[PDB]
């Protein structure tokens, strides 16, 4: 079974957004469904829940007459229409799956969240560099590479190393806010000394709202 | 609101040891009360429902007890996997509301920074900026001094760091700190150094290179 969210991105404060949820594996008219967000270094917090029928909608008092949440049945597909966004509303929006369809929770099903950046900040792709391992007579058994993430907005970006084949050791650090207003990050991973003129090492970068995608290949020297 | 204060706010114990997290509502929600587990980044899991009843699919280790305004999760034992922000949630009342979370790290034996320095990539330097970052993998606790030297003058205001959250398998961290200088500046000087201080290190260590 799977919640599969869409619908994320970049929103301009005072606009509109939907988001949808996307059940798999199970039967949506079952099931009450709800919407549950994480701000920024905060914990969750209950937005709106829909039951069996689309007049069935509840909603926390800061969203009353702004959001509203409803469903298709026929589609597998929950929603919610925001309206009038503003920046206490940036947030990682998950859709929940209630264990039945009278009451709505325990939520026995989270879907993997989608997160609205509520700004007026203009959409930037990064720029990758390499972080490239020492080859020397010198160095140690154990080379350390990476790719270098710089100034994008808004979050998130996704990084993963030879399409996915190589995910032992990595390490994908959490952006840092620059004093600039773009985001940079780096993401890492130690391999063998041995490896490292037999073996390519390139880095998968993505950042969805620029539609950047982008493959760097990191070799010694 | 129901409102639902949970403590402690964070909570350091070894593997294999017991640990109890309270929930505390502020008028009863009889039994009307579930326990989720967040993991960095992933999906919420939920644990226990109706205070005492433990989720399908979930280890015998995780249970719940209480009623009316207090109630307890409790993980027998702990395990490296369990790093997360733990949540309770009650369904007696709208809204629905959530505790404000325990916040659980797996304190494992000291282990020490491997350490390695980057310089600034050729295609970078045309852009005008150049970027030196310091890495250190692997090590517990989380607290470590990076230091930057520039010609062996301390630097000041021009660095970021960041931390990984903790393994899952092995509850380390990774840190990294990024020098960001002017290419002139950059241009203009010879040695780069990373100085690390750390419980794991007898004395701290140096990572250097030489611009060229």
């Amino acid at each position: 079974v799977q919640l599969l969210e869409s619908g994320g991105g970049l929103v301009q404060p005072g606009g509109s957004l939907r988001l949808s949820c996307e059940a798999s594996g199970f039967p949506l008219r079952d099931y009450a469904m709800s919407w549950v967000r994480q701000a920024p270094g905060r914990g969750l917090q209950w937005v709106s829940t829909i039951g069996g029928n689309d007049n069935a909608a509840n909603y926390a008092d800061s969203v009353k007459g702004r959001f509203t949440v409803s469903r298709d049945n026929s589609k597998s597909t929950i929603y919610l229409q925001m309206n009038s966004l503003r920046a206490e509303d940036t947030a990682l929006y998950f859709c929940a799956k209630s264990v039945r369809l009278s009451r709505p929770s325990p939520f026995d099903l989270w879907g993997q969240g989608s997160l609205v950046t509520v700004s007026s900040a203009s959409t930037k792709g990064p720029s990758v560099f390499p972080l490239a391992p020492s080859s020397k007579s010198t160095s140690g058994g154990t080379a350390a590479l990476g790719c270098l993430v710089k100034d994008y907005f808004p979050e998130p970006v996704t990084v993963s190393w030879n399409s996915g084949a190589l995910t032992s050791g990595v390490h994908t650090f959490p952006a840092v806010l620059q004093s600039s207003g773009l985001y940079s990050l780096s993401s890492v991973v130690t391999v063998p000394s041995s490896s490292l003129g037999t073996q390519t090492y390139i880095c998968n970068v993505n950042h969805k709202p620029s539609n950047t995608k982008v493959d760097k290949r990191v070799e010694p020297k | 609101e129901i409102v639902l204060t949970q403590s402690p706010a964070t909570l350091s114990l070894s593997p294999g040891e017991r640990a109890t997290l309270s929930c505390r509502a502020s008028q009863s929600v009889s039994t009307y009360l579930a326990w989720y587990q967040h993991q960095p980044g992933q999906a919420p899991r939920l644990l226990i429902y109706e205070a005492s009843n433990r989720a399908t699919g979930i280890p015998a280790r995780f249970s719940g007890s209480g009623s009316g305004t207090e109630f307890t999760l409790t993980i027998s034992s702990l395990e490296p996997e369990d790093v997360a922000v733990y949540y309770c949630q009650q369904r007696a009342s709208w809204p629905l509301t959530f505790g404000g979370g325990t916040k659980v790290e797996i304190k494992r034996t000291v282990a020490a920074p491997s350490v390695f320095i980057f310089p600034p990539s050729d295609e970078q330097l045309k852009s005008g900026t150049a970027s030196v970052v310091c890495l250190l993998n692997n090590f517990y606790p989380r607290e470590a001094k990076v230091q930057w030297k520039v010609d062996n003058a301390l630097q000041s205001g021009n660095s970021q760091e960041s931390v990984t959250e903790q393994d899952s398998k092995d509850s380390t961290y990774s840190l990294s700190s990024t020098l960001t200088l002017s290419k002139a500046d950059y241009e203009k000087h010879k040695v780069y150094a990373c100085e690390v201080t750390h419980q794991g290190l007898s004395s701290p260590v140096t990572k250097s290179f030489n611009r060229g």
